[PDB]
């Protein structure tokens, strides 16, 4: 870079970039799903993975009411 | 302050009058001699947590109504109702209730 | 639980600053709101004023001019001054947190718990 | 005979046989006992602690496995529906090369955008658009470039105040910010942060840009040019500063202000006059005004190297020693058959 | 007489018991050997094995019921003790929507809010107050729309240079921006992006608001009323761009440069004049200046559909084989007690 | 006379024994088998359980150990090589205390920034440098304030329209937003959200700063000096707003509206005049022009307790019945010792 | 949306939008809290639920220092 | 605060605040790495340490392309 | 796989308002783009416009002043309107997807699945 | 619509000629009497996965070639071309297959 | 640890350009700053300059104007530049880190460790 | 460069001064002939780690020392001082330790 004081003005110009401008959009689309889940009966009730899947339903149907969709 | 005498088993129904209507924005306490207020109704309908059954709230808008249906010797007290319609919150006059 | 005590001079002179301190023990000054009422000896009882968690104030528009209420974090304390006292502002004094919350006709706000107050004197 | 002290000692060796075989129905008894406590409840307890693994093992491959669903569904919960860049979890690399590949552009601004990918990745953006069964849909916005490699400059400027009299009059530019060059005109940022800089190249924002004529490079060498309408702004009252620029600084100093060069560690280095100065980043380092101190390059601070704490196996088989079970079991085995072979020729002599 | 052999076979009897007890004391050795193992070793292996899960699972548990205040606390350590937007963790949506219907406004304004909660929520935010003990302390502060469904238009302009014997005189319009009518005057928000379009709701943002008369209106009629001074920049120098609008695009071609309406993939569809001309987006899809090509709207691209490798049970139970263990002990017990019952029967028999 | 009874006595007690060894030998089969089973199939099952487990508090203590790398890691590629403040992760209290204690500065500054460390963290920021290996490595960018304890004041203004036979006359002033003293000048920001107000102090923004005479006081004593320029615009139609003051509110109410101050329970408190009424925070809780309501402070609403469920053990330790087993094997082995003894005993009558 | 091309400045106006401005500020308070955490006694030293808890703690008392509770 | 209103212009002024300028940058820099992980071979198939680390070094390979060096 | 199903009115009065829906199931509206096909009776195919997830259109020149196409993910389906319907607007009329994916040689288009179709018309 | 008469086994070869070079933006249907249009062949050399494979794709820039290697009496047809190149999308006049 | 190694032309002549490479092996250029000095026979260490990780300079007055360095993330590399030769600059050059860290009486900065170095001549 | 002669075992005190206080900001080296300089004393009252424990640094402001406690034949080599307080970095004229 070249920088030049232009005493006439008290100003300094700095030289020597090269420019990357915008023109347009360009968008894609992408569909993000879980994979399938088995249950695991061999305990009744109080299931890790099941609390997981039900924490992430619940968070996905808060999800669904920011979405722009309605 | 207006007074009231009763004895024990007798139903007492306090009376307090807004100025203008307060839908269900009035409250009663119960404050003993030599102690703290402590609340009795909120909402002019809701029964606090640890109040006996026997004291009640009833009424909306202007007219509200503290009953008490069966009278015990701890009861005696000083009672007063609250607005919390608006600021600055103001607090009835009280009624003492005195021993027969 | 939260709970709540009263501390103050008991004894002020006329024309001073008078200041008292509520502490909150059991939970956070933040968590609630809080309010003042003083009982004069065979009277009734004044609202003073309320504070908010933002530090927001509201005061009795019979003492506006003379009341300033704090929150102080550090020591969990929420904090009374009544400047130019008089003989008239001879009363008990108590602090009471204000309950804002949601009930089946809508939100309604009330005064629970109380503290035990406690006694101010104006006297030359 | 003899005969007559026989039926004692015979009676004597069938009680013993009797009491060794009560010993054995009593070591049956605890040999039952342990079977059943090895085959219930060891065995269920077992099972229980598999089943438990399983469902631990689920939860963790449930999440190492989802990842990237799960980090676009928090990004989008965070920020409430939109997402400020675009992550590395809303687009991999390889699929943000693809999308560039085919970007209606030409050969040199598609390599230009496969080098700063990081930049288009800034300006870029995500959408959530819907949620439907399990399963999120959303839109990335990538920008396209289409143009590249023109000239850019930026203008920096300070109040350069005259004094006559004792009576000031000041000029300043209102020039300051970016000037790239493009096709039929000039675009002008007036806001310094309206283009980023990454290394050589500037990459400007669009929604901030003013088209001006190209003649506006004329500011440059003579303000007072009748060519173009310079926008300089006059005052009375000097004011002093120090603008900071890309290579450097320009300092003002007028009036009643004590104002010098110099250093961090040793203090001045020399004292400046009166006017506009312009210092280099390599002649000093800071600047003062009276007593304000203005540093002119970033102050380069402790360098720290933090490693985490190591990670551990923790498994420890467990081995059961056989031999001495297997030589006891065989010396068993054989001397029951001893025994057997013993009353077996105990038997054929009564004949 | 052959009592003698009667006198060794018995001896040789005992000798074979004694056989007996000598091989079942090994047995008893090796089985106490087994049991002190099992009892021992296997027994505390399993229960430290148990712990370690407890632990595991207790680590688990606390994340997932935990879920909301972990991740709050992350967001404002990540931010510094801010929130750029009420997140879904810093307030659900049936806590938002009983504060929005507790909100002093009208019904049509809560009924508006109710239908977009994304914007309410992107225009909230939430601040760090305090942490008491193993507690955390904030306060979301939700924004209060009172006016709704009023009139809106958007300004965009581009230079218009007229050309007299090599001398111009080009004007550009400074209205720029949004416009929203209000009560007493109307709103004007200089950038684009300081109002924000959903549907056909316009949201604004009011720091960057500047109230002007009513009278602004008349600017789009005839530019140069004497009723109202409408901002235009004179200029003297030609420019040449493209002004891109919600529907179209303006572009402005003039002096020495080559601007022409094209398609993409085909490319030029026609020439375009010198002057201003204003361009739909039915009409093409990109504008060409020189050698610049600006794109009229989004270029839609590729859709992706990815779905997430499963997850599977690898629970496979172990099942002790009780049968043939239980048949065989049986079988011991019956040989005892018919051993018992024969040598009672020999007791009673040997006297007469 | 018996020697037939003896011998068939003799007889059937060999029998006897000889099925006792039958099932000696069956029960011998059986805890061999138990002994197997045992050793091979319930050991190779807890030795998987013990693989398992193992990988298991691997992966957790891996998440536990490197919380602050993988957090630094999440965040850069949320960011896209950026991060938007100094995060908690990026750098500890204690290395920003020991950094800002380093700092080329005062001891007052040094003082108010370990005060003021939450704003330090949100003014500064992080950008990523590079990866090498296993290792991130990136660079935290600290603003250094050099300037404190100057007075700073705001500024807001509403229109003021006179009448003159319904012909207005609408003044604004422009000189709206933020100053603060500095050293031979006063810095300017046009906009209120350019610096950031906490408790007394505000943090101003120095890219947002305008550098302007120290003069610009006199605007707020008599706009028409002719000491300063003071930026006004003039007007003809008339323009009618609320505008929001730190402590209270300017509303202006002309022409054809109708504007008035109330709370938000109760209706009309007072009606407003024609022209600028200034209210404060005190005074009333909203204003109302036409059907437009203004709040006047934050509508301070409920308050939420919430707390998470809670979390327990289930560490059920498994025992066994010792003390019967081992009086069990007691009696096995005295009743067997007691068997041989006894007949040793019958052996040694014998003869 | 209608939009109107105005030839006699070279602009455009696009009509058909309607407002949402916000006119006050609506504030909510939450206190969310660590739920109860049992002891697990039979561990050897490092427990890994001991572990996430003194990591909660530690993240606590380093969030106290970016609060308004000055 | 103090705030006075200016009724001679239709504005207010509201002193009482005190000054806080940037005025340079101080920089620091810091090299995080990740600590030994060992074999752990007693699993038949993949490992979910392994599955980590693997996890772990892609993030790092994909987040060497945003670096600020290429 | 997503499958899809057309209904409408069938017989419709001339200079009329046209309307027709695509009912998806299987999948989402938002996941791909859709595309509506009318075929007349003993004569070809005639392409009638696209529709994308962010509710663009692009429409055949020859029906694009008469054509009206919209999105509603509540009920997941693609709506057509024909208006001043006349006698040589009678046809079979087809929606399908318009699927975009990476081929050997770049970004290609087809139109799978289709839709059954239903006839439509026009007669005093 | 142009059409071609075959028997079984034989080999046809459907050519359809597009007005300017469009690469291999081209797609073959197959549209039965009654039914729906099916894709067979999309990007001019891509065989549509569930089509039997004696169906061929072939061609570049304006010539393109539909081939079936065997005929069977279930390909009796009329079969479309249509580019994808640029919009509006323009489907081929159809070549109707009739049986000998 | 971190090791480095220096690899130059050895012989230059005269009006020409010096050019010298430091590979840095074991760590990372961008973890520390890195500087060099220079020691001619039979005379004293003369520290060159330094570069830190954000590419900024500092050099020494007497060769500021001749001395140019810079870093190569790709290779691990830091370059030396040294124009205009002349038999003055005959010398033997090194390559050493820039240790910034906490000590006892404060920040301190040290040369730790150092390369083993290499023969420059400068000769017709 | 001033020489220093001593034997083994004696006490070696090398001084070398500033021309201004520099408080802690020096560095000792120790330089073989062949080699490359090795730190020594950092911070002036610092040990390098690997560096023997009879080398001792001390002084502050203008007057700094080193000093050997019990000589070694391997001790003979060339020391300088350096100082950090700023740039450019100056290395003193160095003090070559010789035998006796
Ligand atoms: C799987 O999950 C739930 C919860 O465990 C179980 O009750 C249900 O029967 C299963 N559902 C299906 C569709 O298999
Ligand atoms: C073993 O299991 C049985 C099943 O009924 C249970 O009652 C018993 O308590 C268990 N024994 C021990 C020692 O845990
Ligand atoms: C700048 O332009 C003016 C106006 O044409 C002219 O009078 C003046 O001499 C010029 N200055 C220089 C330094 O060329
Ligand atoms: C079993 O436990 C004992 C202590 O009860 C211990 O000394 C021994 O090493 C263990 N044996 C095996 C084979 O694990
Ligand atoms: C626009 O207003 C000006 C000023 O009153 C007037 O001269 C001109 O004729 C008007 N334009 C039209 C088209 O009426
Ligand atoms: C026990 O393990 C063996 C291999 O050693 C296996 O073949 C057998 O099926 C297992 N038996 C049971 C009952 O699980
Ligand atoms: C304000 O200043 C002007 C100009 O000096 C003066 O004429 C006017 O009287 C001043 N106003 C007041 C109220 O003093
Ligand atoms: C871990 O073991 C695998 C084979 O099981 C081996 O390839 C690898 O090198 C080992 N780990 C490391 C860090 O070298």
């Amino acid at each position: 870079l070249k920088e030049s004081y232009l005493e006439e003005s008290c100003s300094t110009i700095t030289e020597g970039y090269l420019s990357v401008l915008r023109t347009g959009w360009y968008t894609n689309v992408f569909t993000l799903e879980v994979g399938d889940v088995e249950n695991l009966t061999c305990t009744d009730g109080p299931s890790l993975i099941k609390t997981e899947l039900d924490l992430t339903k619940s968070a996905l149907r808060e999800l669904k009411t920011v979405s722009a969709d309605q | 302050t207006p007074s009231l005498s009763a004895s024990v088993g007798d139903r007492v129904t306090i009376t307090c009058r807004a100025s203008q209507s307060i839908s269900s924005y009035l409250n009663w306490y119960q404050q003993k001699p030599g102690k703290a207020p402590k609340l009795l109704i909120y909402a002019a309908s809701s029964l606090q947590s640890g109040v006996p059954s026997r004291f009640s709230g009833s009424g909306s808008g202007t007219d509200f109504t503290l009953t008490i249906s069966s009278l015990q010797p701890e009861d005696f007290a000083t009672y007063y109702c609250q607005q919390s319609y608006s600021t600055p919150l103001f607090f009835g006059q009280g009624t003492k209730l005195e021993i027969k | 639980q939260v709970q709540l005590q009263e501390s103050g001079p008991g004894l002020v002179k006329p024309s001073e600053t008078l200041s008292l301190t509520c502490t909150v023990s059991g939970g956070s000054i933040s968590s609630y709101y809080w309010s003042w009422i003083r009982q004069p000896a065979g009277k009734g009882l004044e609202w003073i004023g309320r504070i908010y968690t933002s530090g927001n104030t509201n005061y009795n528009p019979s003492l506006k001019s003379r009341v300033t209420m704090s929150l102080d974090t550090s020591k969990n304390q929420v904090s009374l001054k009544l400047s130019s006292v008089t003989a008239a502002d001879t009363a008990v004094y108590y602090c009471a947190r204000s309950r804002v919350a949601t009930t089946p006709v809508g939100l309604r706000d009330w005064l629970d718990p109380w503290g035990q107050g406690t006694l101010v004197t104006v006297s030359s």
